[PDB]
């Protein structure tokens, strides 16, 4: 669950 | 009867640009036109605006930036079918 | 070794998209990294916000190389054209959004190949123009796949997930089921056609040339599906959109997601599926598929319409609400096509209209109703493919019955070479069901006419929903 998938913190 | 749209989720909306979106069959000269229309028609109203694209292909219409403050008056412009203030989209 | 998804999506007897195009609209990508280079060309269209450098294209490039990547990828063949969409931050507009749409069809104007898929892995809140633009390009012939999103709510809410004529995915994990990270997670609800892989999914790493790194979202779901949906139109490319859709949704996996994860209003309206690879082992077959309407809302003559594509046909009509507050459900003509139309109830909350909508080609449907007798009947005086029933009032064989109060109508199509039958089930309960025999398509499922507050056909089981009830499913095959 990576930052530069919206809306995960990243 | 053209009516006015943006969205729901507040912190995603981005006031100050428009998408002024034309009926069905409305051709690429009349959206031209139609764009100079509301910028002559807000000028003379003392508001300055930028015509960022012209939509043909898909949709017609165009992007306009300008004052919400003008949106009774573009709502008023023959050929609107309804205009929409652009909001953001996000890598899912 | 094999990847998990990759594995998932691999049917149970197995044996590419070169003709076809795959469009992505995304952040920028690295287009030399090894799993990708020669096989994506970057149009360098670009139309973001500004800000407010391997991290710029991580996203766009872990779903080029789902989609097209040669050691992980679905569609190892396929080309891809790129077009920039979202800035470093991932955040792109409507608008910029839109001129992407726009330039991807005067490009193919300009320099028409095949058929063209276009993934779109992004979301925003619901907007009228976005989902207008989609239908405009899916009417125009483009195949376009889209993320549910991934804020673990009901994906009608948002675009371009919630637009008519796009194919909408969710996300399950290695367990099939659907992803939930908090109040994050998969979207859900009617406007989902599908799930797939969308969870630890391993692909190219903007970090290194040759690197990879697992992600997890809706759009590495929808990449899964848009790889697979250049592998079906590469075998056959004359797929109309509907015929995509059908074969999607009949080669998927089904039954397989616990429904528990979702809301509970949202179990009945979310597909059970997870996409696969069509088999090895495809001679016509009859493929149906069910469409739930929006929700009428509480207007006391609230009506919900339910359509299928022009080039299906409707073979039954039902609805179904919470309450069991409801005036039932007829089929009506509307541009010469039959839709599927439900009624609320005076004091109902409103009510869904599900279609069974069904790719038969030379078929001739009509619609036998008989108003109110004093219990009603009517018949194909032709196969009866559906029975639906509608009354006006508050409270109380190739035959439909009703009650002696409603309206019945009975769909009848002349098929030749369609063979039907009517399975029957009932027991003294919250829920009775009966399904059709395997090779068989359910066309039909209804309630036999204690308080009912609803049928839907779940892909070949007819679900009749109560607060003595029997379920009806009507079964038909080539």
């Amino acid at each position: 669950f990576v930052g530069t998938t919206f809306a995960f913190e990243x | 009867t053209a009516t006015f749209h943006r969205c729901a989720k507040d912190p995603w909306r981005l006031p100050g640009t428009y998408v002024v979106v034309l009926k069905e069959e409305t051709h690429l000269s009349q959206s031209e036109r139609t764009a100079r229309r509301l910028q002559a028609q807000a000028a003379r109203r003392g508001y300055l605006t930028k015509i960022l694209h012209v939509f043909h292909g898909l949709l017609p219409g165009f992007l306009v930036k300008m004052s919400g403050d003008l949106l009774e008056l573009a709502l008023k412009l023959p050929h609107v079918d309804y205009i929409e203030e652009d909001s953001s989209v996000f890598a899912q | 070794s094999i990847p998990w998804n990759l594995e998932r999506i691999t049917p149970p007897r197995y044996r590419g998209g070169s003709l076809v195009e795959v469009y992505l609209l995304d952040t920028s990508i690295q287009s030399d990294h090894r799993e990708i280079e020669g096989r994506v060309m970057v149009t360098d269209f670009e139309n973001v916000p500004e800000e407010d450098a391997s991290k710029c294209d991580s996203h766009g490039t872990h779903l080029a190389g789902v989609v097209s990547g040669r050691d992980a990828g679905v569609a190892k063949g396929a080309s891809m054209r790129s077009l920039r969409v979202l800035n470093c931050q991932g955040k792109g507009t409507v608008s910029g959004t839109l001129i992407g749409l726009e330039f991807i069809r005067k490009s193919q104007l300009v320099q028409p190949v095949g058929p063209l898929v276009v993934l779109l892995p992004l979301a925003g809140g619901y907007s009228r123009v976005l989902n207008a633009a989609c239908q405009r390009l899916a009417r125009a012939g483009v195949v376009l796949v889209t993320a549910a999103g991934n804020f673990r709510d009901d994906a009608c809410l948002y675009s371009p997930a919630s637009a008519p004529e796009v194919i909408t995915v969710g996300a399950t994990n290695a367990q099939d089921q659907p992803v939930t990270l908090g109040t994050l997670g998969t979207n859900f609800g009617r406007c989902v056609d599908l799930f797939a892989p969308g969870e630890d999914i391993i692909g190219a790493s903007s970090d290194c040339s040759t690197c990879f790194v697992s992600q997890s979202g809706t759009s590495q779901a929808a990449a899964h599906v848009a790889g697979i949906a250049a592998m079906m139109l590469s075998a056959e490319p004359e797929l109309t959109l509907a015929e995509l859709r059908q074969r999607l949704i009949h080669f998927s996996a089904k039954d397989v997601i616990n429904e528990a994860w979702f809301p509970e209003d949202q179990r009945v309206l979310t597909p059970n599926l997870v996409a696969a690879l069509p088999p090895s082992t495809h001679g016509w077959q009859l493929f149906c598929r069910t469409v739930w309407s929006a929700h009428s809302g509480p207007t006391r003559m609230a009506t919900a319409i339910a359509r299928c594509a022009p080039d299906e046909e409707l073979l039954s009509c039902s609805s179904f609400s919470r309450s069991g507050k409801r005036r039932g459900e007829r089929m009506e003509a509307q541009g010469g096509k039959l839709v599927c139309r439900a009624h609320n109830a005076f004091g109902g909350e409103g009510v869904y209209a599900i279609a069974r909508c069904c790719l038969l080609p030379q078929a001739n449907c009509s619609v036998h109703t008989a108003p109110p007798a004093e219990g009603t009947r009517v018949h194909c005086h032709h196969v009866l493919t559906g029975c639906s029933s509608h009354w006006e009032v508050e409270d109380l064989p190739n035959q439909c019955v009703g009650h002696r109060e409603a309206s019945i109508h009975a769909s009848c199509c002349h098929a030749p070479g369609l063979e039907c039958k009517v399975k029957e089930h009932g027991i003294p309960q919250e829920q009775v069901t009966v399904a059709c025999e395997e090779g068989w398509t359910l066309t039909g499922c209804s309630a036999l006419p204690s308080h009912v507050l609803g049928a839907y056909a779940v892909d070949n089981t007819c679900v009749v929903r109560s607060r003595a009830v029997t379920a009806v499913a009507i079964c038909c095959r080539s």
